[PDB]
């Protein structure tokens, strides 16, 4: 439930402590955790706001210049002199201009010429800085089980920097702790918020602080004194002997095209929701029960109400109907061929399937694994179990290559991270995680400011040069270059 | 640009491809992707469905280029000539014809 | 925009259909299909939901199917308390809702 | 329990405009989505539009497109539709019914139950 | 202003889709295509630039690939 | 401005072409408005500034 | 959207000034010299594969300063 | 297929491009060339049109 359409999935099967499981959340996807004799978990990672962000920097995209004026001396006399020249509001610029015997002055040297002109913006796109504090990520948790098709069953946890660790009370499961580290999830006091007009997004410190507009630091009120007051102003040269100012366009969609590769965010209110992200928690599933064991076995006839249906993934969901009145009593239910002898082939994701409620026609969903294989959907005990024919795709070898694949693209995402979706613990996945570091710091240092036509060029570029480099030099090269291509080529 | 009234069309996974009636106007900018679906959404089966949304498109700002033949381009040519004129008269462009 | 019969009249203590024919964007494509009961003066009640499945408080003589077009709601064991207007529903592909006509049920 | 009440009945004459309200208890309204439909008298049931009552998104019909404006307060848990240039045709019972927004904050597909509690109604009168 | 740095510099990774991720491949390609299809005669001339930089040929063929990679930017 | 054929005929933008009559119609269209894919359930369009 | 050819390109040659006639060379020099500052390691990057591109010095040099002007422009 | 009321458009030599009105309802078959034009056709330029 909660995970099962979802087409971005990953099963995190298994539990080597009895206890706690490293797992990494996503915004994309979804994750199911299900341990020995504990009842099948969905987390997700639904929301992350972020609120009173502080102000830094805004800058003008649009603006507009006032009343222009201008002064011209003879070639022979000191510098052209505008009041307005000690006025920080205005632009001012001084060139030289073809004088004399014309324009009332005698000599014919050139004179000099300055031209003022008041400043004033529109527009002011802002940057605001994300602290660790005043952010805030929210998951949501189902439990497998009794639940219908369409709450004791779902919980909702709030976790900030102020309080990394939560308990998801269950009613009946026990309780779900989850001790997360948000501090270090996105990697956040190197990402401003930016917006221009009702748009918002997910910007770098350097991009930020290396943009050339107009701009000044701090909160705005007022009539603010910008800084650098050009490249929205241009002092264009006449025939020699007048100039003339302009202003350049509203710099708007200019930006927009620069921002490419910068997270969308979406503001309601003072709180801004991004949409894209990443945390990771560890479950501690030791106060997790099983609610429906000691539960009698229900004896009556079962309907399926929709169809089994198939996931993305190859787990079937089934939803069923229940005719007799034993209250709650445990679904029996299993994936066999042949029906004379019943031996339960594959695996069934869901609990010792129940039906809570005690009425005449109840409801009942329940997921299963099933062999690759054709198999039948057994449910009942004897007589009257209904069955359905289900025919499963894939081989095991085609599951370990997507598995390898689905492993690829979550190390090219989440860099060392990757090492703490299945984290149990051991010293193979410490030493792992510690060289990906390493190799990772490497990796970010040289190449890393490149953006998929660089990365590609380099890369076909490494692959030449290290098949013919003739030493021991070319594995270095090749290996780069899967390195970089295949961190194209994931998309 | 400026963009309007968006609609949207879905579709479940084992069906055509999303339609909305205002992609047969010229005035509408319509793009199809595929979305997650499912039994949960509301319809059942899993697979991939089809997402048709549009958006009507207007211009507020525009932008002209016109064409220039070589014909039709007069140059006015100024001629002066040195001799009796004094100073005052280097910059005076006045009833000259006269 | 759902084509449901007029009127539908049974006596007590047997079983009665009411079905209710859509096209293939609303009832045909989805299982957004739900029934809704109203006695004059009240509100109108949600019977049935995702076609066959049904809320907690609601006794279990009402049940749904649908095939190609066409979703049915079936009254086994009708009861006293059941001559109300009964309504069809559903969420079309576009994002909007459509109704049914309406059926008047008379137990008689 | 969960429970909308909406104003009293109201009598308009041809050209004026409703403003119909509808008070939710019971329930957080930040997180639920309100529909507004229009019953004539003994005939079918009118879905007129919805409201997003935690971010403000609205969806009207085609049918009225261009003469209904729906409008929420949060803070009074109050949701308002307001009808323009009436006919006697627009003579009917309006009800308000909830509606679950998806854990995301956005109404994109609905939850299958949809109108699971309504309003009791009020009756607008054109005449 | 002119400059106006690039983002896709800093590109920030997540499992959703960034600000304009559908245009880079085409953007790039498109600028390129665009400069060589109304320019042809510079092909000629990075040609024999190439031709005479560099001794053996994948090196020449390198030289060339970067010219006229490196003119249509005026990088 | 004084502009170069071939600079202004290799534009990315929606253009009509000539003759303005009525209502406009745009001719590009897909170099103005962006069409974000959120989560796998959705979509949202947006037009450059 | 986001090519927008340059017209430096079929630059018109007068007397007259042009538009922006005083922000060409600063500007691809600041765009260079910026991206450089930014990301420093690919300085090494490129001189390793210069180093090992190309026989003689000048052309590892030529090779060098080609792969730190294609790389600003991702040309 | 079934074609019906064809129309047609054009332009002297050194003009924009032909634009027929019904080019903006998705119902029409449109295509656009060039045509020898000049002088003697009502134009007076002699290029393609």
């Amino acid at each position: 439930i909660r995970c099962i359409g979802v087409s971005n999935r990953d099963f995190v099967e298994g539990m080597s402590g009895g206890t706690w499981v490293d797992v990494v959340l996503e915004h994309g996807g979804c994750v199911t955790v299900m341990a020995q004799d504990k009842p099948t978990v969905d987390i997700e990672l639904v929301t992350t706001t972020v609120s009173n962000m502080a102000e830094v920097r805004s800058y003008c995209y649009e603006a507009s210049i006032s009343d222009m004026a201008s002064d011209s001396r003879c070639p022979t006399q000191g510098e052209a002199y505008l009041d307005k020249q000690s006025d920080t509001q205005y632009v001012c610029k001084r060139t030289l201009v073809d004088r004399g015997w014309g324009n009332g002055c005698g000599l014919f040297g050139k004179g000099s010429l300055v031209t003022c002109a008041k400043f004033a913006c529109s527009k002011k796109m802002t940057g605001k800085s994300i602290q660790p504090e005043n952010l805030e990520y929210r998951i949501m948790l189902s439990v497998h089980g009794s639940q219908h098709s369409g709450d004791e069953n779902r919980a909702k946890v709030e976790i900030t920097p102020n309080s990394p660790r939560a308990e998801a009370t269950l009613g009946g499961f026990g309780s779900l702790g989850l001790d997360c580290e948000p501090r270090t999830g996105l990697d956040f006091s190197d990402l401003y918020y930016l917006t221009m007009n009702n748009k918002h997004w997910l910007v770098h410190k350097e991009w930020f602080h290396d943009i050339p507009l107009p701009w000044h630091a701090g909160a705005d009120t007022g009539t603010p004194h910008w800084n650098n007051k050009e490249a929205l102003v241009e002092f264009k040269d006449a025939h020699a002997k007048r100039q003339t100012v302009v202003v350049l366009g509203s710099q708007e969609g200019a930006v927009h095209t620069a921002l490419a590769g910068a997270l969308e965010a979406e503001m309601d209110g003072a709180k801004g929701r991004l949409s894209s992200g990443h945390l990771k928690c560890r479950l501690k599933m030791d106060k997790l029960r099983l609610k429906g064991v000691s539960y009698s076995l229900c004896t009556a006839a079962f309907t399926f109400t929709k169809i089994p249906a198939e996931t993305l993934h190859g787990t079937v969901t089934v939803e069923v109907q229940y005719a007799g009145t034993d209250g709650p009593c445990k679904v029996p239910a299993q994936m066999a061929v042949d029906m004379q002898t019943l031996t339960p082939v594959g695996r069934l994701i869901t609990a010792n399937p129940v039906i809570t409620e005690s009425t005449e026609n109840s409801k009942m969903m329940l997921e299963l694994d099933p062999p690759f294989g054709d198999s039948y959907i057994v449910i009942g005990v004897g007589e009257k179990k209904i069955t359905h024919h289900w025919h499963r795709s894939g081989s095991t070898i085609g599951k370990a290559f997507e598995a390898t694949v689905r492993g690829a693209k979550r190390m090219a995402v989440l860099g060392d991270t990757a090492w703490d979706f299945g984290s149990v613990g051991g010293a193979l996945n410490s030493l792992g995680k510690g060289i990906h570091q390493i190799f990772g710091a490497a990796f970010k240092s040289l190449f890393g400011g490149m953006s998929w036509f660089s990365q590609i060029l380099i890369g076909t570029l490494l692959m030449w040069l290290g098949l013919n480099t003739k030493n021991g030099s070319i594995s270095l090269m090749c290996l780069a270059l899967g390195g970089v291509l295949i961190f194209l080529s994931t998309a | 640009a400026s963009i309007s009234d968006m609609a949207s069309d879905s579709r479940c996974p084992t069906q055509g491809e999303a339609y909305l009636d205002k992609q047969s106007d010229t005035q509408y900018v319509c793009k199809r992707t595929l979305v997650d679906r499912g039994w949960g959404n509301g319809c059942g089966l899993f697979g991939k469905g089809s997402l048709v949304t549009c958006a009507k498109f207007a211009c507020s700002k525009k932008m002209t280029g016109k064409s220039i033949q070589p014909e039709n381009l007069e140059y006015r040519i100024m001629l002066s000539v040195h001799g009796s004129q004094h100073s005052g008269m280097i910059v005076n462009d006045t009833g000259h014809e006269t | 925009a759902l084509t449901q019969p007029a009127s539908v009249s049974g006596s007590p203590g047997q079983s009665i259909t009411i079905s209710c024919t859509g096209t293939s964007s609303d009832v045909g494509g989805f299982n957004y299909v739900s029934w809704f009961q109203q006695h004059p003066g009240k509100a109108p009640k949600l019977m049935l939901y995702d076609v066959t499945s049904r809320p907690s408080g609601v006794s279990s003589r009402f049940s749904g199917s649908k095939s190609g077009n066409t979703a049915s709601l079936t009254i086994s064991g009708l009861q006293a308390e059941d001559e109300a207007d009964y309504y069809c529903s559903s969420h079309t592909s576009r994002g909007t809702w459509v109704f049914g006509g309406g059926t008047k049920l008379t137990v008689l | 329990e969960v429970q909308l009440v909406e104003s009293g009945a109201e009598v308009k004459k041809p050209g004026a405009s409703v403003k119909v309200s509808c008070k939710a208890s019971g329930y957080t309204f930040t997180s639920y989505a309100m529909h507004w439909v229009r019953q004539a008298p003994g005939q079918r049931l009118e879905w007129m539009g919805w409201i997003n009552a935690g971010n403000g998104n609205t969806k009207y019909s085609q049918k009225f497109q261009d003469r209904v404006t729906i409008t929420r307060d949060t803070s009074a848990s109050t949701a308002y539709m307001e009808l323009s240039s009436l006919r006697s045709e627009d003579t009917a019972i309006y009800y308000c019914a909830r509606d679950k927004v998806d854990d995301y904050g956005d109404y994109w597909f609905p939850t299958l139950w949809y109108f699971d509690y309504w309003g009791q109604g009020t009756l607008v009168t054109v005449s | 202003a002119v400059t106006l740095p690039s983002h896709s510099t800093r590109k920030l990774q997540t499992r959703s889709q960034t600000w304009l991720e559908s245009r880079e491949y085409t953007k790039h390609l498109i600028r390129v295509e665009n400069w060589i299809f109304r320019n042809p005669g510079f092909a000629l001339a990075a040609a024999a630039i190439a031709w005479l930089l560099g001794s053996s040929t994948s090196q020449k063929v390198i030289y060339l690939v970067m010219i006229l990679l490196i003119a249509p930017a005026y990088s």
